[PDB]
């Protein structure tokens, strides 16, 4: 129990490590987190649209152009932007989602860098109050304006659902999303039950899901498909071999 | 003072964490002494502008109405700079050098002549002389 | 399995269905105990409920606060019939 | 109040109410409460109405080397005069700031407009920069003040230089897009060098005659590579100007050699010629790598007339004649079949980095071109010429300290910048037959970074020193502890190392560099074993030369990767005598190096000491020729006489 | 940890409700050795809050091993019902249903919840039984 130990000084590094050793269904549920991201399928750096076309000297070149003949820049000002690296931004953030959704973060990272893309590396840049942020950027997912892909991201790095990019999700991979969900949401109930965070984090308690949804709620509900139907992926067996093996009802 | 902090020095103080609590309670300080100030430069401003407000703000603190004035303008890469600063010294210095590489392009003059000071009071260059000697 | 949103507010309504139904025939047929139970399972249930209801018109407001009400009364009967 | 002065000064400054804001600030700063800023504007208006000399005393007793206020006294003391005060001020300005090309142009002009002074002060900075179209055309515009206030054999000799100087200026640098601005300049030397050759059939005993040689070659290779700028700045490298192109460079790489050999330097010649002839031979490489072309060049691109015809309209649209004042009394017939070598080229390349000095734009050139050719350049030599004494090796990798730059460190970063940029020129829409594109046309090679660093280090070897910019990139370099630097940079690093260390006979220094391959390899182990469908290193920010689809070294190729980190370590403890352990550790690397290694070492072990280990040789041998069969060369030196000689010694031997 | 105690003090005394506070301060008497005044305070932390998981299991494991059959059924149908996150109260409730018809409910919700249970099914014996 000793990653299970702690103290009113330990950080909450160690109150997560405590979690971690703590709870065996939400550590099942994050493996199975990583094998979505295991299972992942990715389009190519060189040999894709995504950032080898969109590998401009820097973001929205195009735009600078037209106005000499940060995310802030538009959400301020609104009309400004130009269509050329709107579409850049629209593959690169494709080529976003893609990558970091398959789990590869700092190879995400190295094309926001290699790229320069100041909005991408500020919004992806912290290690790990925390709850302030966290809701902070749920709230900023919430706002209009900014692309598909990106707009999922900050969702799904935040705890709450989009549907621009999580209009493409698989089975598996709205699997990952609700999984994901039940994980969050139980972290953060675990927290609070670990009071260590501040009362001003959760500025914004409701429009944050604390409460968590169930391992077979998260199975209906990754199974019952948007026609109210049942999933052809979960019709399939192969697929739903493996799942009554993760879910422990395989007997 | 060296006054009673609720049990600052309990069992074997270290160096290190009496430092750290000293520093949180002259931060206290700061930002107690300069409220009032700050609360009047709120009220004169109207429509807030990030090239005052914010600066106002994140001077005297209180990052939490910051962010709240800051929902006209979607910006947050912020919250996750000062609510949580894992990776403060890293994530500053990679914006600095993204900034000094828009420098490097003959750009960014269009935008509003003092939010780049705002940029340049979270990356860590208290002076900046531009391309035009500014 | 397949309906969306189908446990909450179909829940919801079937539960105050049932449970008028429930209390009016149990309050004449010798107020079985096991059925006792359940109803007070359901009401709590049903309370728990009722506070989640979304707002987007205004009928759902009315309905909402029907509902409420007719529900306290409803539990306030059953503690009565129970506890005392 | 500091703000209300100011504010005023400068707004009326805006509004350019010069006086009043003098006025104003004057009357602050005459209180003097607190403010000093008020004397430049006030400068600047006294200026603008036997006054302001006052002000510009002040600036100057406070900053005398100031350029504005500078100029701003001399012309208020030229005000109270013209030629006169304007000369003596720039030539005091010139004891100030001597080296400074700018203030000598001032002193040659106002002495122009002391006509030896001028030609002296002016002829002195052309010379020692040629950058200068300004002080270029200023020194033509003395020419011909010289000429007309007269109205021989020195202008006849520099004449050329000056024009090439001209010429060559605007071109690279102005990035003037193929349009008059080099066509003329070269137009004028055009009619220098027919000038010159018509008139002065210079002797064997004059140098006249053979700077004109230097300069004819010279002119050619700039003729070939204006044709090279306008299909630039029209569309994009052609397939019609580049024979032209490797015609003007065969008119100058094929101009003979030009040596004296008894004051003037003819070093200048030599120095000219080996630059020049560099420069051809690297463009008659890579704009033909095909042969069956350089004698269809002399056969068909020229001839009497059409060959001058079709190579002089394009450079000159309709100005020269053919027979009056152009390149038709010029004869080419005499140059044969003979490319430049990579021996010759080396030798000229350490030539050229004669007026190349530290330039890492001249190195990633050269490098790059050494690596289009494929064969790494001769870097060692031209290390030890520009960075004379810099010790090969630093005591510790492991701690990193600025104050220990090091020569190997530098074919490090240097091979890092080749490769890279190799690497993001190739990206960056070369996927145009010229792929350099030569050094005065093309743009950027290295990047920010690398300019940064380099001119760093430069500082840090040649000279508030900051200097966390070296030990920023000596962090990365050395494979120290926290590097951004991914496998690839390294992995072609120690390659290079392996590969021209080991071609060393040097022995403390075969040690020392299969040491820096071991620190190497030893170093890339770590993190390709990280490779675990989880990535290699954190990068916040791309650290010199972040590149995907190349860098990441898939799951695969790790059994060779450490093998030959296996061979390296037994390589360094095998030039330095533990044999034994040696073979031993040999014998887990199960390669062709393996069987080869193990067999020079019976062979150096036991050529006159026993037999039967000789048996081990024959089977070496004959694995190795099972194995030559499939067609494995991946040994460095070949078969064909490394198996007939030891099979022979095994049939002594039998 | 009397430094911790200290704050959890002040944010129990400012916040008087204080139901993260006396879960915490409770929860450090657990931990440490004050099992009484543990218990108390994890009573006014109930009375506070009705989330608390582990303030349910010291308490309803208190009540429970001081022989208060009553007082655990309380606790349990308490914890159980708000149903936040809370899962073996219900067979304590059965126990104690037992312990005092009613137990059949109960004892087919744990064949429901739980199917290898001899102890289960044998719990729904009793409350069978000829």
């Amino acid at each position: 129990n000793m990653f299970e130990i702690a103290a009113p000084n330990a950080s909450e590094k160690t109150i997560v490590d405590k979690l971690f050793q703590r709870d065996t269904l939400v550590r099942q549920s994050q493996l199975v987190v990583d094998w979505l991201e295991s299972i992942a399928k990715d389009e190519v750096g060189d040999f894709s649209d995504n950032i080898e076309y969109y590998a401009k000297s820097v973001y929205w070149e195009n735009t600078l152009h037209t106005l000499k003949q940060d995310p802030d820049a538009p959400i301020r000002q609104k009309l400004p932007l130009d269509d050329l690296d709107r579409e850049d931004d629209i593959r690169l953030l494709k080529y976003l989602f893609t990558l970091i959704r398959a789990g590869m973060t700092d190879e995400a990272q190295r094309l926001c860098k290699r790229c320069g893309q100041a909005w991408r590396a500020a919004t992806l840049e912290g290690w790990k109050y925390r709850c302030v942020w966290k809701t902070c950027c749920w709230r900023m997912a919430e706002d209009e304006q900014f692309n598909k892909y990106e707009r999922a991201i900050y969702a799904t790095l935040s705890g709450n659902l989009k549907q621009l990019l999580p209009v493409c999700e698989s089975w598996e991979d709205t699997v990952w999303a609700h999984f994901k969900v039940m994980v969050d949401s139980l972290v953060e109930q675990e927290i609070r039950a670990s009071i260590i965070s501040f009362n001003e984090a959760n500025e914004l308690p409701r429009e944050y899901l604390e409460a968590n949804w169930t391992l077979d709620s998260v199975f209906e509900e990754l199974q019952a498909t948007d026609k109210k139907r049942v999933l052809e992926e979960n019709r399939e067996h192969y697929h739903i071999i493996q799942k009554f093996v993760i879910l422990a009802d395989v007997d | 003072g060296q006054l009673k902090e609720l049990e600052a020095s309990l069992d074997e103080p270290n160096e290190y964490v009496r430092n750290l609590e000293r520093r949180k309670a002259f931060s206290h300080w700061l930002a107690h002494t300069a409220e009032e100030r700050i609360e009047e430069e709120v009220s004169l401003y109207g429509p807030e502008r990030h090239v005052e407000a914010v600066f106002s703000f994140l001077t005297g603190g209180r990052i939490s109405d910051a962010c709240r004035l800051a929902q006209k303008s979607g910006d947050h890469r912020l919250s996750l700079l000062l609510s949580q600063m894992v990776g403060s010294q890293e994530m500053r210095e990679l914006i600095s050098l993204q900034l000094v590489d828009w420098n490097k392009l003959q750009v960014d003059h269009y935008i509003q002549e003092e939010r780049l000071r705002v940029f340049c009071l979270l990356s860590g260059t208290p002076v900046w002389r531009s391309s035009d000697n500014r | 399995k397949h309906i969306q949103d189908w446990e909450t507010a179909g829940k919801v309504y079937l539960d105050y269905i049932r449970v008028i139904d429930m209390l009016n025939l149990i309050q004449q047929d010798e107020s079985s105990g096991c059925e006792l139970e359940k109803l007070h399972t359901k009401v709590m249930s049903l309370c728990k409920w009722v506070e989640l209801i979304h707002c987007y018109t205004a009928k759902d407001r009315l309905a909402q606060s029907e509902m409420a009400k007719r529900v306290a009364n409803i539990l306030r009967v059953v503690l009565s019939l129970q506890q005392p | 109040d500091p703000k209300a002065h100011r504010f005023l000064g400068q707004l009326f400054e805006i509004e350019g109410n010069v006086e009043k804001a003098v006025g104003c600030y004057k009357r602050s700063l005459e209180l003097n409460p607190t403010q000093k800023d008020l004397t430049l504007r006030i400068a600047e208006l006294i200026c603008t109405l036997g006054r302001a000399e006052y002000w510009v005393e002040r600036a100057s007793k406070l900053f005398p080397g100031s350029p504005e206020i500078y100029r701003l006294k001399e012309q208020l003391l030229s005000s109270q005069a013209g030629w006169n005060q304007l000369f003596d001020l720039i030539q005091a300005e010139l004891f100030a700031r001597p080296n400074d090309v700018y203030v000598n142009l001032k002193l040659v002009d106002l002495f122009l407009s002391r006509l030896e002074e001028a030609v002296l002060h002016c002829l002195k900075p052309e010379r020692r920069a040629l950058r200068t179209d300004i002080e270029w055309c200023s020194c033509v515009v003395r020419v011909f003040k010289e000429y007309l206030a007269s109205k021989n054999t020195n202008m006849r000799m520099i004449t050329k230089e000056l024009l090439l100087a001209q010429c060559d200026v605007v071109f690279l640098t102005l990035s003037k897009k193929d349009v008059q601005k080099s066509k003329e300049a070269l137009e004028r030397f055009d009619q220098a060098l027919l000038s010159v050759k018509q008139s002065v059939s210079g002797t064997d005993a004059s140098d006249l005659s053979v700077t004109f040689y230097e300069m004819r070659g010279h002119y050619y290779m700039h003729a070939g590579t204006l044709l090279l700028k306008m299909a630039q700045s029209c569309e994009v490298q052609w397939k019609a100007l580049i024979e032209p192109a490797a015609l003007c460079y065969l008119l100058a790489y094929q101009v003979p050699k030009p040596k004296s050999k008894p004051d003037n330097g003819q070093g200048f010649l030599e120095e000219l010629a080996f630059d020049r002839q560099s420069k051809s031979g690297h463009l008659l490489l890579t704009l033909s790598h095909g042969k069956q072309n350089f004698i269809s060049e002399i056969i068909e691109t020229f001839a009497n007339q059409c060959g001058q015809s079709i190579l002089l309209k394009f450079l000159f649209e309709d100005n020269l004649s053919m027979q009056d004042s152009f390149m038709g009394s010029d004869d080419i017939s005499y140059v044969e079949n003979r490319v430049p070598d990579l021996s010759e080229l080396s030798q000229h390349d350490n030539g050229s980095l004669r007026i190349h000095n530290g330039d890492l734009q001249h190195l990633t050139w050269l490098g790059l071109q050494w690596h289009f050719l494929s064969t790494l350049p001769p870097l060692r030599k031209w290390l030890k010429q520009i960075f004379p004494r810099v010790p090969q090796e630093t005591s510790r990798l492991e701690s990193n300290i600025p104050e220990s730059i090091c020569l190997l460190d530098l074919e490090v970063f240097l091979l890092a910048v080749v490769q890279t940029s190799y690497l993001q020129l190739q990206d960056n829409n070369t996927t145009n037959r010229p792929r350099c594109l030569p050094l005065p046309i093309c743009k950027q090679l290295f990047t920010d970074r690398q300019r940064s660093w380099w001119d760093a280090v430069y500082s840090l070897i040649t000279k508030a020193k900051l200097r966390s910019v070296i030990q920023h990139d000596l962090t990365t370099l050395r494979a120290q502890e926290k590097h951004g630097l991914q496998p690839a940079v390294l992995v072609n690093w120690a390659r290079g190392l392996h590969k021209t260390g080991y071609s060393l006979n040097s022995f403390y220094d075969q040690k020392e560099y299969m040491g820096r391959c071991v620190h190497y390899w030893k170093k890339l182990l770590p993190l390709l074993d990280l490779v675990k469908q989880k990535k290699s290193i954190p990068e916040p920010v791309d650290p010199l030369f972040k590149h995907f689809h190349n860098k990441d070294i898939k799951v695969s190729e790790v059994k060779d990767l450490e093998d030959e980190a296996c061979i390296a370590f037994a390589t360094l403890d095998l030039v330095d005598g533990k044999t034994e352990d040696a073979i031993i550790a040999f014998e887990s690397v199960k390669n062709v190096v393996a069987y080869w290694n193990l067999a020079l070492i019976y062979q150096r072990k036991a050529e006159e000491i026993e037999n039967d280990c000789l048996p081990a040789e024959e089977q070496e041998e004959f694995q190795e020729c099972l194995l030559k069969c499939k067609g494995f060369l991946k040994m460095i030196c070949d078969e064909y006489s490394a198996y007939p000689s030891i099979a022979t010694s095994l049939p002594v031997p039998v | 940890i009397q430094r911790y105690v200290e704050n959890a003090q002040n944010s129990a005394s400012s916040p008087r409700e204080k139901s993260m506070k006396g879960f915490l301060f409770a929860r450090l008497y657990y931990e440490a050795k004050e099992y009484e005044l543990a218990k108390r305070s994890v009573s006014s932390y109930i009375s506070v809050q009705e989330r608390d998981p582990k303030a349910h299991r010291f308490l309803g494991q208190l009540f429970e091993i001081e022989g208060n059959v009553e007082k655990a059924v309380g606790c349990y149908k308490r914890s159980l019902e708000l149903n936040p996150t809370q899962k073996d109260l219900t067979l304590r409730i059965a126990e104690l249903i037992c312990t005092l018809g009613r137990a059949e409910y109960w004892v087919e919700r744990a064949s429901k919840l739980f199917p290898g249970s001899p102890e289960i099914y044998r719990l729904k014996e009793q409350l069978l039984s000829g």
